[PDB]
């Protein structure tokens, strides 16, 4: 294939314009927030490209450091806020590649430094049904749009 | 702070401490991504 899954490179210009998952929201944070957010430190952003060198992005997934509390303990983790798949590759697996390639990120990190899982964001109900197809325990009440996957789960799919 | 605190409910937090003690068995699905991750 042509397509590469890399960190944004802070000295590289990527063609992003044109990008149409559609969602209006990821196409906007895509075109005019993701490069200051990655750049600042905000997240970690992450790009599936052509690797050509006009690098024209087809899809992306941010990840922040983050940790569960409950109320009345804290879990250190990862959380995958945003993941997008541009229409040209949709029906093609990509989005499920993207977090697979998320979760050996967070597997590395978990080895050198100790994370205990990988959280994810589930806006609307079709993206609850895609992270819940890739085995991800989807959360109740106030927690709905979150679901989770241990690290341990993680290091089984890279190691089975 | 979007999503860098999660502030999970007894029931939710209970599922996540569950996922830790019994971690799921990747499906299907899953391993296919993974295959595909290999040969990039
Ligand atoms: C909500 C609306 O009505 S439109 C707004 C769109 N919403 C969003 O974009 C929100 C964020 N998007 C997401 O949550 C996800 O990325 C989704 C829902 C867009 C799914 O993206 P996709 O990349 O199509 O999913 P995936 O990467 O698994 O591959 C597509 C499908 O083809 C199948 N597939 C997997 N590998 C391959 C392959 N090599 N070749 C062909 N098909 C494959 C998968 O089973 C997958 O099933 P799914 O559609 O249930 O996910
Ligand atoms: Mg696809």
């Amino acid at each position: 294939d042509d397509l590469t899954i890399e960190i944004l490179t802070d000295d590289a210009d990527y063609d992003l314009q044109r990008f149409d998952c559609g969602e209006e929201a990821l196409n906007l944070f895509l075109t005019t927030h993701l490069v200051r957010q990655h750049r600042n430190k905000i997240l970690r952003a992450y790009i599936l490209c052509r690797n050509t060198p006009e690098r024209q992005v087809l899809g992306y997934y941010t990840l922040c450091g983050s940790c569960f509390e409950r109320a009345a303990k804290n879990i250190p983790s990862v959380t995958l806020g945003r993941l997008a798949i541009d229409r040209s590759l949709q029906g093609q697996g990509w989005g499920a590649t993207l977090v697979a390639h998320a979760m050996n990120v967070v597997w590395s990190a978990s080895l050198a430094v100790g994370i205990h899982g990988l959280f994810v964001e589930a806006l609307n109900e079709k993206a609850h049904t895609f992270f819940k197809s890739l085995g991800f325990i989807p959360l109740v009440g106030e927690n709905e749009n979150a679901l989770f996957f241990p690290t341990k789960s993680i290091e089984l799919l890279f190691t089975q | 702070e979007q999503h860098r605190r999660v502030i999970l409910n007894e029931e939710s937090w209970t599922r996540v401490m569950d996922a830790l003690s019994n971690p799921p068995s990747p499906g299907e699905k899953l391993k296919r991504a993974a295959k595909r991750l290999q040969g990039m």
